């Protein structure tokens, strides 16, 4: 049922990248993990949903 | 020798004149037709035409006047660098 | 003749409606009955005007 | 004689010109004149401009696509663009419908096909259906 | 003991041709990439507009082709490849048309890539292909496009 | 001749050098390439890293875990990554389509399968189904 | 045509260039000796073209081409008739 009404996406798991700084808590402007966001992202699994 | 040339446009304007009386428009009235005239280009009327005030409206009945003459005035500084040896 | 004067009308216009915000914007289904193979296709979004 | 009006007759020419590139100019019923044109570079297609006037260093014409009917083409009037005068200064315009007296002094509604003048701007005018000249005195303009 | 060579339907690919067929009166047949295949074709008698059909068949004596005004557009069909009525049919729905470029299996256990320039099918339906640069003709079993 | 290119042709060597730890390098079309690798340590599962460059004091691969296909690793093609040469500086690499005239002047189309190259970097192309050589301006790209 | 024309000099100065490199002095030691070389011409380490400058100190190396440097800018207005 869920497959036949879903749709096709992917999907990626979320975790905090390690380009925080330690002091300040907040994260580097620019590294390729996160373009600057707090989280970085694990590689993409598939789904339907 | 010219080592670099840059050219920059100050302002650019259209200004009437007329064929007859050779003189500059300064002023129109509630149906835009000519109040007075001046022999100076500094104080004519003038209408801007800078890219983003092209094709306009408030001088259509000026424009289709056969008497005027409209010119296409164009202000511009240029700076040129020289090199001289020793 | 109206030179000065307070002129008052009643008038009618044609309607008229602009996109404020999108409502239910995009809905999905992968049609695959009596196709050669599985389409995508969008159905009807709802506007808020 | 005055030629301010060359019209286009076959659509096929039309398209001709369009590949050479050429400005049309397209009328309209009650309604405003249209320019109409082929887009240059990788991919063709038609756009339009409500900018009549020649192109000048205080006047650029806007174009922009659409999905252009030949429908349009096919029935409206449609001339080169440079090539178009204004107007003709005439009473009645032709495809104007008027009155007038025939030979026989009964008089007949008919519509106007005709362009002729002296050199000093006096008209005349000869209706469909019907041979010799009439002034623009003797024509009455058939009010709608 | 083979049928004669077969035809593809050449797409019109010069707009001056296609309105020239059009005003001729010449039908027309447009693909829609999005809704449909249609015909297309200019009014008959004097009463002159573009009239736009769904039946897609030979008019015969039983099937008689209905039409109704639409607005066509110059843009669908320059984008759109537009074929004429009488080229476009089932007689051939070939699976690798004619200027197709295909990789074929040669002798020497080589796969050679060639275009196909001649089709024609015998009596049981297989097509026969001509490959730039061999003298025999090939079967389509045989054959391998590659796409992109 | 050159030796830029060293393709692995049997997916069980690719194993056996994935079981030696040496890192691998899979080509994709019209994408990036990319780095695969089988995880040290007791749990073995294989692990991937988008990072192409050599390793060094600026640059450090970053490596993440991936359900990879063997689909890919059959069909795509595979090198040891330490051995391969960035690009083979040629007009028209290996496996691309061009249009030659054969023997007899008549042309036809083939994609090309060669690396020769005198000591000055004059290259030669000989085509697929073809055995002679073909220049550099001899042959011409065939257009997508 | 034009209307109306005036030029006016902004300055007039002395550059430093190397010889071999070409690159034209960005920034120099105590001694005025060169420590930075950079390819901007009007970037170049410059001072004022006038006699009392000379007397007061192209002394200091060799790998030296003392050049001169003058800017020109100008200000005009035109009518072009239709
Ligand atoms: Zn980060």
């Amino acid at each position: 049922f869920i497959n036949d009404r879903g749709i096709k996406v992917l999907w990626e798991e979320a975790y905090f990248c390690p380009c925080l700084n330690p002091d300040t808590g907040h994260p580097r402007v620019d590294c390729p993990r996160c373009h600057g966001k707090g989280i970085a992202y694990l590689p993409p699994k598939e789904t339907i949903m | 020798s010219i080592e670099k040339k840059e050219e920059v446009i100050a302002h650019n304007e259209v200004v009437f004149r007329s064929l007859t009386q050779g003189l500059y428009v300064k002023e129109v009235d509630i149906y835009s037709d000519v109040v007075s005239y001046t022999k100076d280009v500094d104080e004519a009327l003038a209408m801007p035409n800078t890219i983003n005030f092209k094709n306009s409206r408030k001088y259509k009945k000026l424009i289709m006047n056969l008497d005027l003459e409209p010119l296409n005035k164009i202000q511009k500084v240029i700076y040129e660098t020289h090199l001289e040896g020793l | 003749k109206y030179e000065n004067h307070t002129v008052t009308l009643k008038i009618l216009m044609t309607l008229r409606y602009v996109v404020s915000d999108i409502l239910k914007e995009s809905r999905y289904q992968y049609t695959k009955f009596n196709q050669p193979k599985s389409k995508f296709e969008n159905l009807p979004q709802k506007l808020l005007l | 004689p005055i030629q301010d009006a060359k019209p286009i007759d076959d659509i096929v020419d039309i398209m001709t010109y369009l590949k050479n590139g050429k400005v049309l100019r397209v009328k309209q019923d009650n309604q405003g004149d249209i320019l109409v044109r082929m887009s240059p570079g990788k991919h063709k297609f038609t756009e339009v401009s409500r900018d009549l006037d020649k192109e000048s260093f205080y006047y650029k014409r806007h174009w922009v696509l659409y999905n252009v009917s030949v429908n349009s083409l096919i029935t409206f009037d449609v001339y080169l663009d440079e090539e178009y005068s204004e107007t003709t200064k005439v009473k009645y315009p032709k495809d104007t419908i008027v009155e007038y007296t025939r030979e026989d002094q009964e008089k007949d509604v008919a519509m106007i096909k005709e362009i002729l003048t002296d050199n000093n701007g006096n008209y005349f005018y000869a209706l469909i259906g019907e041979t010799m000249l009439f002034d623009e005195n003797k024509l009455n303009k058939v009010k709608d």
